[PDB]
């Protein structure tokens, strides 16, 4: 336990007061006894909601939709949803996202048997699934009759000759079911003893309460890190402004049932949103919120003792915002997420970083420096699940980048720009590179968990080192004619 | 489990 | 019906004696009385087999293999396969493209139940498909045991853990089959009203002769024009050389049973090619062959009297040819295809054209120029369905492209070039754009199918017109600062 | 029927 004390700790630099951003300083390694993928990524973003990977989308029109939302919560992160649309647009967005991976599912598609098959056609045109059961009446709490799947509606050249759904279906008696009052494990036992794909759940009174599908199991086998709630609903997030009409934005998605929600602002300290968090807590106390934005400790304390439980930090600091150039506020974002995190420890509120990420090493240093998660925008823009579609500029494949601080609200001043960046493909080959690189980072600094790196930072037994303007100039690639930039 | 997931225990020494 | 005769008809166009190409003449419009979807677009290439879509890959070594073949022929097209290397390799590729849709599946893979689950896993890892049958011996002509689809294997930690297959399959008494000597209609019908997923066929002796799955049905309606053969396999074609081991190159694929063959050449009008045609036709009266390279009627006539039934026209015409510059032969191909199609219509032999195609306009008026079908090669080069890879130079995703008479093949000359072009994406999002383009152009001309655009040129009812240098430098965009070119 | 499928009917007419 000698440990010769060379190095420099956190408060040993951040009271120097310089404008430290990420590529200004450096982490120092330590003594390990373990392997690379052995360290987990279990983190959290609320007082209660936790994530086994810290990578979360940004609420912006360039990035987030059910493309990014499904892609990220499916790979174990969490998406938010930007709000500059009609409230019903993000209502159908959420009714797209917290579906598609249900568990003991409630009130599916079901009808009367006196219908026709083009009802099923337009239903799957509005839905994309065709695993539908039938009852006697059409309500969910009805007497069960039968079930309809893809293989009974796939050949029909004699399409809709008043095709009543009694003679052409699966019958009643040739269907295995489950009695209600049943947990998941024996339901899985029933399904892979059935191998039929679907399994209704009724009572002893033959009254439908639930059904399950099979592809739940296939995605679960595909996607072990999965970001799932208790009710086997996929996690979903959304952005909300603070002009007063957003009450009618959040209420309808609240009965839709979004479970986290960010209150987005450039500078989130105002009387408006503190009145609004008081407006939401008495309405929705079980619901959990993420508060922002915040740059430093004073507005941090006033919005936490206002009653927020989660903290979105970082201003003027993205790849896009020129807000520091045009509003003269913000700060170097590394020192920001330092100091708000060591205030945030005093209440156990989680801190998620914002912008300024060039690369994997930046979210590595931000995680190490005490951010709870990090939400990012650019290198998880330009995916094939960012909305809109591509174009070219001198043949470079690229998709536009745009942030609401720019000139596209729908006499104004712009805080950001509109630009574009080349595509990097799906996340499914990309965010595993992210998580693998950062657990590689977490191992060769010397810790078994992100919780260990933060406690091992507040202990100060890791140490850092600031490096000069001519010291990252060789930290990158140099001293050669030409080279190539590939990551994986 | 979120409360100890940040650091788990220290929470003090100002 | 007053209808002035303003314009130029074809024979009074081309007998000016000028080397017209596509980029220096154009087509007049006509009368329209229907919509673009109300066109038919069925063409043909030989006296037997017809194609729903008049476009075909060119057999060059770095543009087409299995991917192009099954993908484009799956879209009602037809692919040809090059002859760059050893014949067993090409035999394997024509073998794997002869399946991917079959009739009654003769000789699939089948196993004996003393195998393990890991055996089926490693079979799938070099097949991709795992709806496996199982017999007593493991041979094809054997007695049935059971059936295993993908629903049976996907949930076991036990891959070999005493995983002899007998305790895990369905027992064959509740397994319906068909008796042999049966056609598809009632076969597929009792499949769908049986509704179980796969349907084997045995005899009275329970000997396996055939099996059919669901995948016929959704490949049928997902590709409603699909270029089926008589046994509803897809069609295929392959290229060959002329050095005396070409006989060994053709006989083993004749055992593989290709559907057509393209005689490649630098130039067709040889003793070699007519003598090998006479080597073919006595050996294979049932199999069909196309001819080339030939750009005038004299070489056309002494190839067609040999009994070739189709024709590849246009040398010194491709994106990659430089045989004008080094070898001083050929002609502008638009002047070729008129007069060789005018000669080829005398004998009912259709013709496929090559080279120089930029766009849907070139092939559109090209098949309107008298060609039956046209074999575009470069505008579908460098897709994701292409051989090779994406790579990068100067910051653009990119794929190389040679010409199959370069010096890069293996005391010689060179008349092919090697280069590269941009990616064009998935062909299933690309060739429907193409057929939409042809049908809008024919919609502009106003014929409900292509055969009367060829007759309507042969009637000369439509006209044509010259373009000059100012006309084509108008023809694209002009007088404009900066733009983008987005095809779709 | 490919002879019909190219032009049909006229089929040369010099
Ligand atoms: N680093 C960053 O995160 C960053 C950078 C640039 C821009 N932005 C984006 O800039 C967006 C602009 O939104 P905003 O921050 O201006 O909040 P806002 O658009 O909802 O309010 C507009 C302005 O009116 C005032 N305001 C706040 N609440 C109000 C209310 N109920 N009623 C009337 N006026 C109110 C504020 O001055 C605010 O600047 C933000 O959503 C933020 O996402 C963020
Ligand atoms: N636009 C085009 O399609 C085009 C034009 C020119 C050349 N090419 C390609 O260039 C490639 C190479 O040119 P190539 O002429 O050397 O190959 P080739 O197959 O075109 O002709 C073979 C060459 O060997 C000789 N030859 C002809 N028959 C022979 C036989 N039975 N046995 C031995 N030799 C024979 C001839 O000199 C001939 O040039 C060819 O694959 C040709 O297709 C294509
Ligand atoms: N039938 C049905 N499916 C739903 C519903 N909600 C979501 N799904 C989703 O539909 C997804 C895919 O459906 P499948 O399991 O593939 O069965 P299917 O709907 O018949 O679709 P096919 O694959 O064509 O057979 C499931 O993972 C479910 O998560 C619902 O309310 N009814
Ligand atoms: N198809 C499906 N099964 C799940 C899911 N979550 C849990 N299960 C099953 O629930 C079983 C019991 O574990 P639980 O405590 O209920 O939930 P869990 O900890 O998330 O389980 P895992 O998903 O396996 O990690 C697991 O073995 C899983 O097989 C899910 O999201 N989809
Ligand atoms: N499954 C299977 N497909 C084959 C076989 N031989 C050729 N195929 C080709 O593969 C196509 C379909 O493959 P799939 O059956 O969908 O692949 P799979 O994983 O086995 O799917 P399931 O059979 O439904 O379990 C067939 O239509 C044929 O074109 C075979 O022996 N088994
Ligand atoms: N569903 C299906 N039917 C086929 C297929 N091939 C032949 N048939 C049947 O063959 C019967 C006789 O007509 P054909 O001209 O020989 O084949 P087809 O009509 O082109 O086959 P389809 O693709 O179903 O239209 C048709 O009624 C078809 O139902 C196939 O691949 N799929
Ligand atoms: N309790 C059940 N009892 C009887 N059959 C069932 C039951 N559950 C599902 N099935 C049968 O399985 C059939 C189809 O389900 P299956 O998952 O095997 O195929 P699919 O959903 O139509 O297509 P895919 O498997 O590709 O998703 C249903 O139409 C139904 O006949
Ligand atoms: N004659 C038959 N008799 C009884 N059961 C059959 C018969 N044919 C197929 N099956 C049963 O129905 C199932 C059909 O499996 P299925 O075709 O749905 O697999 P799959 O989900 O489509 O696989 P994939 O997604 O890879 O295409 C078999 O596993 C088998 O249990
Ligand atoms: O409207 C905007 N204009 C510019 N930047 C924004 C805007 N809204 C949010 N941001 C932040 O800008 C960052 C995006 O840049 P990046 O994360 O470096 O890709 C994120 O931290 C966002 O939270
Ligand atoms: O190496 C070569 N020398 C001359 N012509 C070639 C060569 N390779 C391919 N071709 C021809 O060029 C055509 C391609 O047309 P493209 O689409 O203009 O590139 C092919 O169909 C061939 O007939």
């Amino acid at each position: 336990s000698y440990v010769p004390d060379d190095g420099l700790t956190a408060q040993q630099l951040f009271n120097c007061g310089d404008g430290l951003t990420y590529n200004d300083f450096l982490i120092l390694p330590g003594y390990i006894d373990f392997t690379a993928d052995q360290v987990d990524l279990t983190s959290a973003l609320t007082k209660k909601i936790t994530l086994k990977t810290p990578l979360v989308s940004s609420p912006m029109d360039t990035v987030t939709e059910a493309g990014m939302a499904i892609a990220m919560a499916l790979t174990g992160g969490i998406g938010f949803i930007h709000h500059n649309c009609t409230p019903e647009f993000q209502a159908n967005e959420v009714r797209k996202v917290k579906k598609y991976e249900q568990g003991f599912i409630t009130d599916p598609v079901v009808l009367s048997p006196k219908d026709r098959v083009r009802d099923v056609f337009e239903a799957k045109a509005r839905h994309g699934f065709c695993g539908i059961p039938i009852t006697d009446t059409g309500r969910m709490g009805s007497r069960l009759v039968g079930i309809i799947s893809s293989r009974d509606i796939d050949f029909l050249k004699e399409e809709e000759h008043d095709c009543f759904l009694e003679e052409i279906m699966t019958k009643r008696e040739d269907l295995v079911v489950a009695p209600a009052g049943i947990t998941l494990k024996e339901a899985n036992e029933i399904l892979q003893r059935s191998k039929k794909g679907k399994l209704p759940i009724v009572n002893e009174d033959d009254e439908l309460v639930a059904i399950i599908a099979r592809t739940d199991l296939k995605k679960n086998r595909d996607y072990p890190l999965a970001s799932k709630d208790a009710k086997k609903q996929l996690l979903c997030g959304a952005a909300i402004g603070t002009h007063e009409d957003d009450k009618y934005r959040l209420d309808l998605l609240a009965q839709a049932g979004v479970d986290v929600v960010v209150l987005d602002s450039s500078q989130g300290n105002s009387i408006f949103q503190i009145n609004m968090i008081k407006y939401i807590k008495d309405k929705y106390p079980n619901l959990q919120v993420i508060g922002g934005n915040v740059v430093t400790a004073a507005q941090a304390k006033n919005l936490i003792d206002a009653g927020v439980d989660a903290l979105r930090v970082g201003m003027g600091s993205g790849s896009i915002c020129i807000t520091q150039e045009v509003l003269a506020c913000g700060r170097p974002q590394a020192t920001a997420v330092y100091k708000v995190s060591e205030y945030a420890r005093r209440f156990g509120v989680p801190v998620i970083a914002d912008g300024g990420i060039q690369n994997v090493g930046h979210i590595a240093k931000a995680l190490a420096l005490g951010a709870s998660t990090v939400m990012m925008g650019s290198l998880l823009a330009a995916t094939t699940e960012a909305p809109g579609e591509y174009f070219f500029s001198d043949g470079i494949r690229l998709k536009k980048y745009r942030g609401m601080g720019s000139l596209d609200a729908m006499i104004k001043v712009a805080q950001g720009v509109s630009g574009a960046v080349q595509d990097k493909g799906s996340i499914h080959k990309f965010v595993p590179y992210l998580i693998a690189g950062i657990q590689h980072s977490c191992q060769d600094i010397g810790a078994k968990s992100l919780t260990q790196v933060r406690a091992m930072m507040y202990s100060g037994e890791l140490k850092f080192e600031k490096r000069t303007s001519s010291a990252q100039v060789e930290g990158g690639v140099h001293s050669l004619h030409s080279y190539e930039k590939r990551l994986f | 489990m979120a409360d100890y997931l940040i650091s788990g225990g220290t929470s003090y020494v100002p």
